[PDB]
């Protein structure tokens, strides 16, 4: 588990899926900010500071 | 010597060509045996609806008569010096091979330009062939991976002429006479079409003069002007469930457009498919196979048999897989065999990419392993790429894909394309059609 | 023909379930808390509806009302000290069902285990949201101060503490909301716990000793049902002694007085059962730090099957493990003797010590026992 | 000297006194009920007799007399030699997976 | 496979021993 | 086509499609309350507080 998932072959499939991964994360940060209607970051973006 | 010398080795492919167009190339290796075919460029996908079957009537017919040679004196010469006459005919190429011993060369050419220019096409002769080809599809109907690739090709590329099946519809060959016969030969059997491929103890001075004395009389002018043209095909993402439960197993194949002929990613895309692999019930690799469908299969006793096939014609193909397995086994292969497409779609390894690469490398090298191989190599590939690919080169395209090269061309031809499923018998777990389709993309992607 | 206690498909579930499961010969005691934890969720809801016919939910006549179960309704203070004590006994049976779970080695069904955690979860704040609706004077403090420990939450801590509250304290609107979350949480307990047993008879119950019980199995209907009666029995003669004569054993006085928010209990302290994380975050000092040890001291339980190392399963052959189990326990009823005590010199140095060695023996000190064990054992 | 702690943790132990032999008592993970599949059938069938009278003695909450206790120096390790074996071909496959 | 002609029939005949073969990456075949 | 540039490059990748998704969704929030809102006050004109308060 320390060393069965620490490999070449996984770290190659880490490589692989840190573009699907890191975008599903973008993905769920902005959905929390559109969900939450966070000011602070929507406050920044244009056209949608104009609902405040 | 390591594999590099021994590649380069490789005795050339000499290709030349006479006035008419018949391009003749050999390859001399060392054996007193050779294997001597013309290539024709017929087949199915060059026959209207009408007339389909002309071809597999013609491929009959030929070795019942000429006009020099009265009928059976054909037979009785080629069986005389050993040679075993054998030809076939795909939906694309049709051939006739001599494969004899070297000296008798000389004979040889002189019996394949008799079968090739100067057919009897006896009206007698026709009609108890006629029989015959109505007996082989009642062969072939009981022969489930056949009838499941025809269905393949009919729900695949519908309303073109390669849905068409090769033997033709059981109407057509009840009805095509001499006459369709006639212009099938002459308006398909044409100098330029045609590949005069030796391989083995042959000379290819021997095999220029010889085409040069016998095969001149082949003219290469269409008729008055009609000039059968190359119509492209559409590949069309259906489905079709031939269901009969009373059979044992479920054959199933499907397959999604693929490449054409030419196109250089036919290269990365058998590495991809090598990666899959192919399984038997009788291989004893079992659950150590390295393919990680075959050890699921192998575990789980899913299947009886999957291969995967590259079906590759001029301007489109057919890529994919059949396999043959229970009733209570089609969904869970069509979860796990598409699982590693998509797979393959996104997360190809290094390692297992080299396993393919070797793969490829050994089926290349093996597949050209004996005289009648080499012809089949050079009559096939004088038509299709339009020169011998050396085996040289196909190392250096095989060296170039790696694992971004596997996922590139696998997610520009597997991920998020409507398949061509077509099944046949127990076919009651088979996935709908949706369901397929939705499996051809993956949500965490 | 068919028989229809294994062909009617209710009575096929039924069958499945608790009619002919096959379950090991040699179960000890210990396993019936299992049920009498189900009876006890059971008599709780039938008595929760008996209560909530007769009690409304509004800060002007919510302590008075708990006063007319008692003092009118017919039968009334039986159905209210019932309940109030049926409390007790589920915690008590939930304790020793985790216990049993950490000490032969149950918590190696993953999934069984997680839901049991979750099961947790919710009975811990099924039972909090309950003890607020008397109104009494601990009920309205306690709920201060356990949502006043959500403001340390960071950014979105005073935001999440005013909308519990509906407002800016405890209120009508919290009581309200209390009360409609009080209702429905136990059926949704009741789910999760089917789902428990789902999980657990696809791999079958485990035995004291660890080892497989396959070939040595015994129908469940014969035998465990009259012995889960026996059970019920004897928890029904400790919860009915509780109940008719000493109700209030278990229950602060101060309870029995209206919540007025201008004046505060000298002391301040949650039920029993709660005081064993209580005490925990009374020992970290930091205002976050003692939400954060309050929500471990409960999750952790969710790495007992990883921090598990022994070759062995269960703990009948670990006597250094057993010694260590005891001494888990000792500190936990250390623990809950603390909560209770105020914060004062020197329970302030015994509760740090408490919650410190509860960490040590939870994390360090049985891993490093378990792979003690296997060396004497030359594995 | 650490064979006679050894020695005493084997009589404080408990599963010598259900006539257990060491290998009955260890947890049984994938490795482990593989090992125990790939055991010769007379071994499989002690096994199980002594798991089955050990679960009985347990119920009735008995042990067997005096005597018939497993020693320390009767305490073969009959498991031991496949559970190596078994655990050499996951650590194979893993390496492979590497 | 059934065969009802003598074309199909032809060269079913063996002539030559049995020669079993299986293999581990190629199913098994006779002769 | 653009259909096909907007599909093989914002379409394909279900994770692509859930970012576009939200971010066509934030937009779209916005665009459809300022349009609604518009409309409910054109059609209400002089009937509501906000077109009274200057009045008071
Ligand atoms: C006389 C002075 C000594 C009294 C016994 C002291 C003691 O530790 O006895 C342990 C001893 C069991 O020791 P063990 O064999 O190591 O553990 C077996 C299991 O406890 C399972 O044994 P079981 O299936 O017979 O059930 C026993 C269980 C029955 O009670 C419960 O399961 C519920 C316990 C909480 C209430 O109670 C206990 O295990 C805890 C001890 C209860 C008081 C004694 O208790 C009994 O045999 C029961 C005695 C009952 C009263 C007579
Ligand atoms: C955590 C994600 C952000 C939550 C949040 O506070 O969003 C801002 C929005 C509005 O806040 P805001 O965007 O006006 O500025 C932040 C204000 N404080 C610091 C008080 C939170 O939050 C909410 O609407 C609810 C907060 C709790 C969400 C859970
Ligand atoms: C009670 C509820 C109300 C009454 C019922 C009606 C409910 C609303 C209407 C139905 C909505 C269904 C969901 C929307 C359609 C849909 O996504 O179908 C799944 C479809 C069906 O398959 P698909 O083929 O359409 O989409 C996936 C394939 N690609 C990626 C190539 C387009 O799948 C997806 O959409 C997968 C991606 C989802 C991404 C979601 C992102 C959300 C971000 C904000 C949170
Ligand atoms: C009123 C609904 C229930 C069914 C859900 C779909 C099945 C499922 O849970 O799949 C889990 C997924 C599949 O893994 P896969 O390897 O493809 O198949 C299993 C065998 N290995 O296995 C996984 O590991 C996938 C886990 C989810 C990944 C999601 C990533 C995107 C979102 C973040
Ligand atoms: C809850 C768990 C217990 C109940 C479910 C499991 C037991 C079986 C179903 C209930 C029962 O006792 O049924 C008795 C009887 C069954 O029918 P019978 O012909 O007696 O037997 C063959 C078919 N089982 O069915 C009858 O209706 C018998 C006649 C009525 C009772 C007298
Ligand atoms: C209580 C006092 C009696 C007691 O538990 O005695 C210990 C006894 C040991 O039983 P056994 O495992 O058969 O002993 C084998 C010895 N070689 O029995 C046990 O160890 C069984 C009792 C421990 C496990 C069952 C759950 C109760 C644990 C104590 C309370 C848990 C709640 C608080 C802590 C969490
Ligand atoms: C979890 C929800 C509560 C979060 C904690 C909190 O303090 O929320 C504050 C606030 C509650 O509502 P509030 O703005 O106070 O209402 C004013 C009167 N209308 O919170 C809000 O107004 C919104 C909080 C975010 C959650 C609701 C909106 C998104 C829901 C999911 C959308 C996508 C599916
Ligand atoms: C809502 C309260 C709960 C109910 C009604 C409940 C119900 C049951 C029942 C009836 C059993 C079978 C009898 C037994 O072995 O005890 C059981 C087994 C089990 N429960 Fe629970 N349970 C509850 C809470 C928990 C908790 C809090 C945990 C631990 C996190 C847990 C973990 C387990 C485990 C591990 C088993 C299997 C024990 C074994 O097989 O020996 N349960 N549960
Ligand atoms: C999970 C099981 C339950 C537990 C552990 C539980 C726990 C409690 C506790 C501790 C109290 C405080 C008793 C007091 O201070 O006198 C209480 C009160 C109450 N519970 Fe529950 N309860 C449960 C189920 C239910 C259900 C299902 C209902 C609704 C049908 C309900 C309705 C009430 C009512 C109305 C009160 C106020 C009466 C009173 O406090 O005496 N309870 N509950």
């Amino acid at each position: 588990m320390l060393s069965r998932f620490l490999g070449p072959r996984y770290r190659e499939l880490a490589r692989n899926w840190i573009p699907t991964a890191s975008m599903w994360g973008a993905v769920g940060a902005v959905g929390l900010v559109w969900a939450t209607d966070w000011r602070l970051i929507l406050d920044w973006v244009p056209y949608i500071n104009g609902k405040f | 010597a390591t594999y590099a010398q021994a590649l380069q080795s490789v005795p050339e492919t000499q290709v030349s060509q006479l006035d008419n167009g018949l391009r003749v190339a050999s390859e001399q290796s060392s054996q007193p045996t050779c294997t001597v075919g013309v290539w024709i460029d017929a087949g199915s996908r060059y026959e209207n609806e009408k007339n389909n079957g002309a071809g597999y009537f013609v491929e009959h017919l030929a070795f019942k008569g000429t006009k020099n040679r009265p009928g059976s004196a054909l037979e009785k010469e080629v069986e005389s010096m050993g040679a075993h006459l054998n030809a076939y005919s795909t939906r694309e190429h049709t051939a006739y091979y001599i494969k004899a011993l070297s000296k008798d060369l000389p004979k040889a050419v002189e019996l394949l330009a008799d079968i090739v220019q100067n057919c009897s096409l006896e009206d007698s002769q026709i009609e108890k062939e006629r029989d015959v080809i109505l007996q082989e599809l009642q062969e072939n109907d009981s022969s489930m991976r056949d009838v499941v690739f025809d269905y393949l090709h009919a729900t695949a590329f519908q309303g073109t002429p390669l849905a068409q099946s090769v033997e033709g519809p059981s109407e057509n060959v009840r009805k095509l006479s001499r006459a369709d016969l006639t212009e099938y030969v002459s308006q398909h059997y044409k100098a330029p079409r045609m590949v005069l491929a030796a391989a083995g103890g042959v000379e290819h001075r021997q095999l220029l003069d010889l085409a040069q004395k016998h095969f001149s009389s082949l003219s290469g002018t269409y008729v008055e002007d009609a000039v059968p043209a190359f119509t492209p095909c559409r590949f069309t993402g259906s489905e079709i469930r031939h269901r009969d439960d009373a059979l044992p197993l479920a054959h199933v194949a499907i397959a999604v457009e693929g490449p054409g002929w030419a196109n250089p990613d036919n290269v990365p895309l058998q590495v991809a498919n090598a990666i899959i692999g192919h399984y038997d019930s009788t291989y004893g690799g079992g659950t150590h196979m390295s393919s990680t469908l075959a050890s699921v299969a192998a575990t789980r006793k899913l299947c009886q048999s999957f291969q995967t096939f590259n079906i590759c014609y001029a301007e489109t193909g057919l890529l994919g897989a059949h396999f043959v397995c229970d009733n209570m086994s089609i969904d869970d292969m069509m979860f796990f065999l598409q699982g590693q497409w998509m797979r393959l779609c996104t997360s190809a390894t290094e390692s297992e990419v080299v396993r393919g690469k070797n793969i490829l490398r050994n089926a290349l090298v093996s597949h050209l392993d004996g005289t009648t191989p080499v012809c089949e190599d050079i009559g096939r590939s004088l038509l299709t790429y339009g020169r011998r690919i050396p085996l040289a080169e196909w190392e250096s395209r095989i060296a170039e894909v790696d694992a971004s090269v596997v996922r590139e061309v696998c997610s520009k031809y597997f991920y998020d394309q409507c398949p061509a499923v077509a099944g046949l018998g127990p076919i009651e777990q088979l996935p709908d059609y949706n369901r397929i389709r939705s499996g051809m993309f993956w949500l965490r992607f | 023909m068919t028989n229809i206690r294994k062909s009617h498909p209710l009575m096929k579930i039924i069958n499945n379930a608790f009619i002919d499961l096959p379950a090991p010969s040699n179960i000890s005691s210990w396993w019936n808390f299992g049920s009498l934890l189900g009876i006890c969720l059971i008599l709780q809801i039938l008595t929760g509806l008996f209560l909530a016919m007769h009690y409304t939910s509004d800060t002007t006549t919510a302590f008075s009302s708990v006063t007319h179960i008692c003092r009118d309704v017919n039968y009334g203070w039986v159905i209210r000290y019932l309940h109030a004590n049926g409390a007790s006994m589920f915690f008590i049976c939930l304790f020793i069902h985790v216990g049993r779970g950490l000490y032969y080695g149950s918590y190696m069904f993953l999934e069984t285990w997680n839901i049991g955690v979750v099961l947790l979860f919710t009975v811990m704040a099924t039972a909090f949201m309950g003890y607020v609706l008397p109104w009494g004077q601990m009920s309205f403090w306690g709920a201060t101060v356990i949502t006043n420990l959500l403001s340390a939450i960071p950014y979105i801590g005073t935001d999440l503490v005013e909308w519990i509250w509906g407002g800016f304290s405890v209120d009508k609107a919290t009581l309200t909301r209390f009360f409609a979350f009080h209702f429905i949480l136990p059926f949704i307990i009741t789910a999760l716990a089917a789902v428990h047993l789902l999980f657990l008879h696809e791999t079958g119950s485990n035995n004291p000793t660890g080892i497989s019980s396959d070939m040595d199995k015994i129908p469940f209907h014969p035998y465990y049902t009259i012995k889960d009666i026996l059970g019920a029995l004897f928890m029904m003669l400790i919860l009915l002694i509780l109940v008719l004569f000493s109700p209030d054993l278990l229950g602060d006085p101060d309870n029995y007085t209206p919540a007025n928010p201008l004046n505060t209990p000298p002391h301040i302290k949650p039920e029993w059962y709660f005081l064993f994380a209580y005490a925990i975050l009374r020992s970290i000092p930091n205002k976050l730090g003692g939400v954060l040890a309050l929500v471990a001291s409960i999750l952790i339980l969710i790495l007992m099957p990883m921090l598990h190392t022994s070759k062995q399963r269960s703990m009948m052959f670990r006597p250094l493990s057993q010694c260590l189990f005891w001494m888990l326990v000792a500190d936990l009823i250390t623990l809950t003797w603390i909560g209770g005590q105020p914060v004062e010199h020197p329970f302030i140095i015994i509760g740090q010590l408490a919650s410190i060695l509860y960490f040590l023996i939870i994390l360090v000190l049985m891993p490093i026992t378990s792979i003690i064990e296997n060396n004497l054992l030359k594995w | 000297w650490l064979e006679g702690i050894r020695k005493w943790y084997y009589n404080a132990a408990g599963f010598n006194k259900l006539g257990l032999m060491r290998d009955d008592t260890i947890y049984e993970d994938d490795d482990v009920k593989e090992a125990i599949r790939r055991l010769p059938e007379n071994l499989y069938n002690d096994r199980v007799f002594r798991i089955k009278r050990a679960l009985d003695l347990t119920m009735r909450q008995q042990i067997l007399p005096k005597e018939q206790w497993t020693k320390y120096e009767e305490d073969k390790f009959y498991l031991e030699p496949y559970l190596k074996e078994v655990i050499r071909e996951r650590k194979e496959r893993e390496e492979w997976a590497k | 496979r059934s065969f009802l002609c003598r074309e199909s029939l032809s060269g079913q005949a063996a002539g030559r021993p049995l020669v079993a073969s299986v293999g581990l990456n190629v199913p098994a075949s006779v002769r | 086509t653009l259909t096909a540039r907007l599909y093989s490059l914002l379409f394909r990748r279900t994770s692509t499609f859930a970012l576009t998704i939200a971010v066509g969704a934030l937009f779209f929030e916005r665009a459809f309350d300022q349009g609604a809102d518009a409309i409910y006050e054109h059609i209400n004109q002089g009937k509501l507080w906000k077109h009274i308060k200057h009045k008071y």
